[PDB]
């Protein structure tokens, strides 16, 4: 009796281990698929960076978001080597909008020495006067947070809805 | 002990009024 | 029952300690008495 | 760095003019370099805790910045030395100053850096190969009994670029230059590791091997598994050296570490004298246990945090040696003193007395402390394995198991070894109660016994139930008058007397009883229980119909056998061949069944 | 949907214990989550506890260590903690904070739910009255647990409560006799890893790991994440119950560690203490942990809780057992004396009590004589204990026949009824028959807790 | 020995099944991943300026 | 060497309780000593306790009174209190702060050492091996003390512990007479008796008894009356320890230091704790009593390469028979062994009232034996203890059972018990008793019994004295 129960336990345990490993490989495949989708999105974004016209509007939006977020007298802006002519133009466009929106003036400067890494796909950085407040309004971060927040609809289109999902809430 | 601790802290914060 | 009625204080601690000690003193005395009595009982039974 | 030193509410002092720093970061104070660390921080100024008399400390005095929290330094030469709570080489201090007092704020590394060692590289790693943490790259012959393997620390990896050849390298020398991604680093044979955490391990495996003990008692009755956790009581005079010495000399463990706080120098001088005396002759020669053990002790003069942290330091050292692929045993002496030290620290920091004055988190800290044990296997190339066992001493107030600390220690531990002063004055060595002491490791070792001996468990269960039967019938046989009882009760009482006077005794100073091996123990057990079995079997057979056997007839018929049973301990396994001893058991058993058959 | 770029401030105006103060913080968001970048690069996490003016106190889940007022950074989420939930999580293992342990991936999170959850409408509640088949005679028959109920087990160190948990999660069933199965949920609370390994092994022994949502936490891990773990497990239970139409056997362990961690947090926050120094709002916290259960209208699912707890010093008046007794209906109270008597399963029948006899039992479900049998058995056992206490001094000579009968009944009760064994599932009918056989020793006259009709109907056998 | 043989057989069977489901999942991906990443780009293109809701001057 | 002239200030914001807060202090230093001057030319002293930039704080020893806002002056010395330690104090008496009170001059010390002291190397410590002669039979016979052994003396309020201490002062010596009378000429023995918080009556009793004995060639008497400053109470033990260390090590002496009434010392610790504005701990005593008492207790032992030892014997006034009181609990934890006194024996008019039933000496087994003394001392003490226990037990059985059921051996036990408290425990005030004659007395008591029931001792050693 005791030897038989022991060997039975051994073989059923190793069977359950096999099942768990197989399911883990399935999950590995799912993870590979979704990560490849994220890489596809990233490379598409880098591809569409090249269009100057819409890029100008995007920089306008980013700088005015930074202005609408920092709310101080001392504004600082940092950007890539090959875009600052667009960035300063966006800054002059965005100054009067901020002034009318907040009923207050603001001084702004651009870092002429420190520039973002070339590997950054897009965007700018916003610093206060003392470099103690920062807004990471770069393309990578907004892509990441949007992807995290939108995962449900992504897979709802890809993998479809769950059959067992009975009530939305 | 807790009551004494509370009043001691009250006296301390009153001390740092200025 | 589960306890004796008393308001908590150091006084009752001392008094209960004293009563406790007296209780074990009595327990020792009665135990020794019963032991001697059992010895005598066994002796008379054999005889 | 100009500490704006304030006064004190004791030793604790605060100061200002401090740059970026983190809590629990070591700091020196004044030109006398009094040791401390950060407690609280705020704005630009931080409060700190010093551990020495703050007299003579003026305002505005310098404070030396460091770059590590409370940490221990480890490497070759640690084995065999003596330390304190904050890892200070008091031997080297007496060597440096030749004084009889502690110099305040000693700036002496625990490891003398002017000592040369003979290093041999791995011979397997090549230039340009990639290695990670935990991987051996060399060795050093620290001592002739234990080979000190050297491996990379965790959280470090990269492609080697230079290998120092074999030779004669001091403590400050460099042996590895590892290029990580885009950066380079320097690596010597000493390494720095903070204390309030556990170095990660690849996996934990279940304990599957008994902890060998020289004493046959506590092994064949209430075993402790290698890598387990144990609790021993501690009382003035009940006897604690009896287990410590036996564990240090007679034990399958590879290294010994003894810690403690609030002890004397008497045990220190005792182990000094035990360096030659308690030597193990693995090679037939006297090698000192100093080579196989490291000592650390603290008096009550030492700072409260030193006492607090020495217990953690013991686990840190045991971790460092279990990473090497070895087996460790810990003597965590005076745990109640550690609890009192923690209570003092909380009183210093003005916390609430959660229970009996002790802080709130005592039990949680104890559980975390006892989490560090068991058999494991760590990061590396050869996939070694090791284990760590703990033996924490507990000093209840007069034996009352009601104060919180003893209750927690009883709750977490599995196997408890009991001691007694009644048995101590009964000239019984070692003292064990047999009724409060328990174990919980029988389940783990079942396969080991089934594979190796195959008769240990049934005989052990028969032994313990016989002892329990004696304990039960003691009251009845007292009440009746010790003159009326069934024959089976008589034989149970008699075999209890024999297993008392014979199997549950041992004299360390006696040359032949210095070590009792496991096979000797199980042989005695099997012989005695088989004798009892045949005895009460024959008694039950003859009690009913006729030829009713009584113990007087059994004694007069088997007196020679009783004498042989009493005297069979005199074997001296060191000289007498083991096979001869087993043959002696065989012929003794032969005599047993011959006498039992001739009785009928 | 939140199109607001994130923020990060470096203004750390102090650290005291497990708390950190952030000055010049712009428009604090209360009950927020933040992430911390240590100078060496290690990641940390916490939640904002207090806000006042341009200041924001924040407690750290993993504990304060190494934080520098000039080098570290802190970034702000703007949303209360929301945990990933998923129906595919079954058969997986995670730590307290929820990250994978088995080299599994970041869970694909069917939704993000509030960790603190939400209360349940009163009127949207339905009473549960279905009896569960436990297989233990001391539960089925005496303290029968029904669906939608939260009975804990009061156990001390060294007691075999873990094996009781194993049995109840293995031999689960339905008394009223398609297929059935229970989605096990379990989270450790800093218990030593040996018990975790034993539970894992027993869960493969069940053979349904595909229905085992498991979480872990060890003693050596940071203490303060134990405040979070049970809430995450309960959120998972909510998701699997009211969104997937499944029954969940939620079970916890070692609530004493939870109480201790909450005590340490409260002591750090210097709130007003209570009995034994415990926090005042420990009761409300325990309420938020436990009352999340039951079943509601429009759903066939249900929530069952078995939050076993440690019981220090075997003291019933200790605050944690007391407050847990108030907040719940029932109790079990495994006994140390019985375990020292070497009997299994060692459940003391007297101190235990279940409040769901009012509808779980009765005619149409089990029988028309269950309740009176149980009441008679309880009365007989109590008086048996009392006469045993009397006999402890008086002696058998001065007793009467009734006393000997009661002692014999007690002996039979302990040797037969309680003795059940480790793997011998027993039906309700067998336990009722066993109880009737036990009761048969007493003639009918002295049975003062049985009606006349039932006594005439069933006794003469 | 028979047990290990049957274990090998069953492992091969479940491996075939897992590969079949892998094929199913990749088919489900390639069904509409292009539209999905198009939706992602549509989402990330937006800016929507907005001052903080309860700021006052 | 301090070549820096002293600084005197006059500005002061005020004072607060027994402390004194001032401002604009140039580079304050903690625990710095300072002298004070009042408008009437009255001089005092003080110690610095708190510092915050220019805001210094100092407790005035003598006691704050009549202090003025402007017409007061402090004068810093710029150094921690400096003990004038030296060898020649023997035969002198001092007050709390060391000022002579025996009409002597300021001590012309050859050494200036830190009052607080320093810890010893734990590596540099020896196992005690000999004993110390005390002169009380109950002490030497049952619980003989060793060199470096620390033994306290528990006593209730209103018991004659003070007289016992004085007797031990005027009686304590060495045991070199056993080897040879000529060897005893190396009289390296010394005494350091410090009394604190004691009523003037018993202080006069001490000094008069000492002067009577005529043995102050090897005594160092520190005295501190009750009315004296509270701060100076925590100062005297440190001075005594410093002098004892100097004599024992630098002058290679064997010093028996004794301390009295550490309960009041704990009360003084409470005073300073209240002055520190630190919240009290258990039973109101500060939570750091452990460290201070430990630093006081552990200043003793023997050292390598030295010819000398220190032996500490404190007297603790057990509050109202409370073993669970924190002070005695911790004192038992730190020290090794304990000795008890009894109120009932004091009521029985048997002096000294020493209870040997609970008494215990920790390392007596190595403090006594052959070579050091007569071989069978420990044997004799064990016999006396066991026989006393049996006598007490049979008396307890007796008191309720009756002589009708009593056997002869029990009568012998009763006789031994009665003779034992009548003679051995009884000492008297001025009975110089030596170890050998106490051993003879114990042997005479044991000889009431034959060898039959004197079981615990092997006959090979019983032949030594039993057949006399």
């Amino acid at each position: 009796e005791k030897k038989e129960k022991q060997i039975e336990q051994q073989k059923k345990i190793q069977m359950s281990n096999l099942m768990n490993q197989a399911r883990l490989k399935v999950l590995r495949a799912r993870d590979d698929l979704i990560t490849d989708l994220l890489n596809e999105a990233k490379q598409r974004l880098s591809k569409v960076v090249k269009d100057t016209t819409r890029y100008q509007v995007l920089l306008d939006g980013l700088v005015l978001q930074g202005l609408y977020q920092l709310l101080e007298p001392r504004m600082i802006v940092r950007c890539r080597k090959q875009d600052f002519p667009l960035v300063k133009a966006a800054v002059q466009k965005a100054i009067p909008m901020y002034k009318i929106a907040t009923k207050k003036d603001v001084d702004v400067q651009i870092d002429q020495e420190a520039y973002l890494p070339e590997e950054i796909a897009g965007g700018v950085e916003i610093y206060n006067g003392d470099r103690k407040i920062k807004v990471s309004n770069t393309l990578e971060s907004r892509l990441d947070l949007i992807a995290q927040q939108m995962m449900p609809e992504v897979r709802g289109a890809l993998f479809g809805a769950n059959a067992n999902r009975k009530f939305l809430d | 002990f807790y009551r004494l601790k509370k009043i001691q802290e009250k006296k301390k914060i009153i001390k740092e009024k200025f | 029952k589960d306890r004796i009625e008393i308001f908590p204080s150091r006084m009752a601690q001392t008094i209960m300690k004293a009563r406790l000690k007296g209780a074990q003193t009595g327990r020792n005395l009665l135990k020794k008495k019963s032991d001697a009595l059992t010895l005598r009982f066994r002796q008379i039974l054999k005889k | 760095t100009f500490g704006y030193v304030h006064g004190v509410s004791g030793p604790v002092v605060t100061a200002c003019d401090m740059a970026g720093a983190a809590m629990y970061e070591l700091v020196r104070v004044g030109h006398s370099e009094l040791v401390g660390e950060i407690i609280r921080l705020e704005g630009d100024m931080a409060t700190i805790q010093v551990y020495e008399e703050t007299s003579g400390v003026s305002v505005g005095d310098p404070v030396l910045r460091t770059g590590k929290p409370l940490s221990v330094e480890l490497g070759p030469g640690i084995m065999g030395a003596i330390f304190d709570g904050i890892q200070r080489p008091l031997s080297d201090i007496s060597s440096q100053t030749q004084s009889i007092y502690i110099p305040r704020g000693v700036n002496v590394s625990a490891l003398s850096r002017d000592i040369k060692w003979e290093f041999i590289p791995s011979k397997n790693l090549r230039v340009g190969s990639h290695i990670t943490g935990g991987d051996i790259y060399g060795i050093v012959n620290e001592n002739s009994l234990i080979k000190h393997k050297i491996m990379l620390p965790p959280r470090n990896r990269g492609s080697v670029t230079y290998i120092a050849p074999p030779g004669n390298y001091d403590a400050s020398d460099v042996v590895l230059e590892l290029e990580f991604e885009g950066v380079k680093e320097k690596f010597s044979m000493v390494q720095v590791w903070p204390v309030r955490q556990v170095r990660p391990v690849t996996e934990k495996l279940p304990a599957n091997h008994p902890l060998l003990t020289g004493q046959r008692v506590l092994d064949a009755l209430f075993p402790c598994v290698q890598g387990g956790t144990t609790a021993i009581p501690g009382a003035f005079g009940c006897g604690k050296t009896v287990i410590s010495q036996s564990l240090s000399k007679y034990s399958n463990s590879d290294v010994i570490i003894y810690v403690g706080c609030g002890e004397r120098g008497n045990e220190m001088s005792e182990v000094l004298r035990d360096f030659p005396e308690l030597t193990m002759e693995v090679d037939g020669k006297v090698e000192s246990i100093m080579k196989r053990t490291a000592l650390v002790a603290n008096t009550s003069n030492m700072p409260v945090a030193a006492r607090e942290a020495s217990i953690y330091t013991g686990i840190t050292l045991s971790e460092y040696f279990r990473d090497m692929g070895y087996h460790v045993s810990m003597m965590a002496d005076s745990t109640s003193r550690w609890a009192e030290a923690l209570r003092e620290i909380s009183g210093r920091l003005a916390e609430m007395p959660a229970d009996s004055g002790y802080p709130a988190y005592l039990g949680a800290r104890l559980a975390s402390f006892y989490e560090r044990a068991g058999r494991v296997k760590c990061l590396g190339n050869p996939e070694r394995e090791g284990s760590v066992s703990i033996v924490g001493a507990v000093s209840p107030p007069g034996g009352d198991f009601s104060d919180p600390v003893t209750s927690a220690t009883l709750g977490i531990v599995q196997v408890f070894w009991g001691l007694d002063k009644k048995l101590a004055q009964r000239k019984h060595f070692p003292s064990v109660n047999w009724l409060i002491s328990y174990s919980k490791y029988m389940r783990a070792l079942d396969e080991y016994y089934d594979k190796h001996f195959t008769e240990f468990v049934p005989l052990r269960t028969k032994a313990k139930e016989i002892l329990q039967e004696e304990e039960d019938l003691a009251e009845i046989v007292q009440l009746v008058g010790k003159a009326s009882l069934a024959e089976t009760d008589k034989i149970t009482l008699e075999v209890a007397k024999l297993i008392k006077d014979d199997f549950l005794q041992q004299n360390g100073y006696t040359p032949y009883d210095r070590f009792c091996p496991f096979y000797k123990t199980v042989g005695m057990l099997s012989n005695m229980i088989s004798f009892y079995d045949m005895a009460r079997r024959a008694v039950e057979t003859t009690a009913q119909s006729d030829n009713k056997i009584t113990w007087s007839i059994i004694r007069e018929h088997m007196g020679e056998i009783l004498y042989k049973l009493s005297s069979m301990k005199f074997k001296d396994p060191v000289k007498d061949g083991e096979a001869k001893i087993k043959a002696d058991y065989a012929q003794l058993l032969e005599d047993m069944q011959n006498a039992f058959r001739s009785l009928e | 949907y939140l199109s607001q770029p994130r923020l990060t401030y470096k203004t750390v105006s102090g650290v005291n214990g497990p708390l950190v103060i952030l000055d010049h913080v712009k428009f604090p968001r209360y009950a927020e989550i933040v992430h911390l970048t240590l100078p060496d690069g290690t990641k940390r996490s916490g939640q904002v506890l207090e806000v006042s003016g341009s200041k924001a106190v924040v407690q750290v889940f993993e504990g304060t260590s190494g934080i520098d007022a000039k080098k570290t950074s802190c970034e702000f989420t703007g949303d209360i903690l929301r945990t990933p939930v998923s129906e595919d999580m079954l058969g997986r293992v995670f730590n307290g904070s929820g990250k994978p342990i088995d080299r599994g991936p970041v869970v694909l999170a069917e939704d993000f739910l509030d960790i603190m959850g939400q209360p349940i409408n009163p009127q949207c509640r339905i009473y549960p009255e279905e009896m569960i088949q436990t297989g233990i005679s001391a539960i089925d028959g005496m303290n029968s647990i029904a669906r939608g109920q939260k009975i804990p087990i009061f156990s001390a160190a060294g007691l075999p409560h873990n094996e009781i948990a194993a049995q109840i999660c293995r031999q689960a069933g339905l008394v009223k006799k398609s297929e059935e199965n229970f989605a096990i949920v379990f989270a450790a609370m800093g218990v030593n890893m040996e018990t975790a390994r034993f539970f894992k092994s027993d869960f493969e022994e069940n053979g349904s790991m595909d229905n085992v949502c498991l979480f872990l936490n060890l003693a050596n891990d940071p203490t303060i994440e134990r405040i979070i773990t049970p809430r995450l497990a309960l959120t998972t239970a909510e998701f699997l119950a009211y969104q997937c139409e499944k029954h969940v056997l939620v079970i916890l362990t070692d609530m004493s560690s939870y109480a201790e961690a909450l005590r340490e947090v409260s002591a750090a926050r210097e709130e007003v203490p209570g009995r034994r120094g415990f926090p005042g709002y420990m009761y409300t916290d325990l309420a938020t942990i436990y009352e999340r259960a039951g079943r509601v209208e429009g759903r066939n699912g249900s929530i069952t809780q078995i939050p076993i707890l440690t019981m220090p010093n075997d003291d019933i008046t200790h605050p944690i057992p007391d407050l847990t007794g108030y907040i719940t209906e029932g109790q079990i109270y495994v006994d140390r004396q019985l375990h020292n008597r070497q009997i299994y399963p060692p459940i003391n029948v007297l101190p235990s009590l279940s409040r769901l006899m009012k509808s779980a039992i009765g005619e149409g479900m089990t029988r028309k004589d269950h309740a009176d049998v149980s009441n008679q058995l309880y009365a007989c056992y109590a008086i048996g204990k009392d006469v045993q206490a009397m006999k402890a001094v008086v002696g058998e000579e001065a007793l009467t026949s009734d006393d000997l009968l009661y002692l014999e009944f007690l002996q039979k009760f302990e040797k037969n009824f309680i003795t059940q064994g480790p793997y011998e599932n027993r039906t309700v009918y067998e336990t009722l028959d066993i109880g009737w056989q036990l009761l048969r020793i007493f003639p009918k006259e002295m049975l003062k807790r049985i009606p006349q009709s039932t006594l005439s109907e069933f006794y003469p056998r | 020995q028979a047990a290990m043989g049957s274990q090998g057989n069953l492992s091969a069977e479940v491996e075939q099944a897992t590969r079949r489901q892998v094929q199913g999942m990749q088919s489900s991906q390639q069904r509409n991943r292009e539209r999905v990443l198009a939706q992602l780009l549509g989402m990330v293109c937006e800016v929507r300026p907005q001052v903080h809701p309860n700021y006052r001057v």
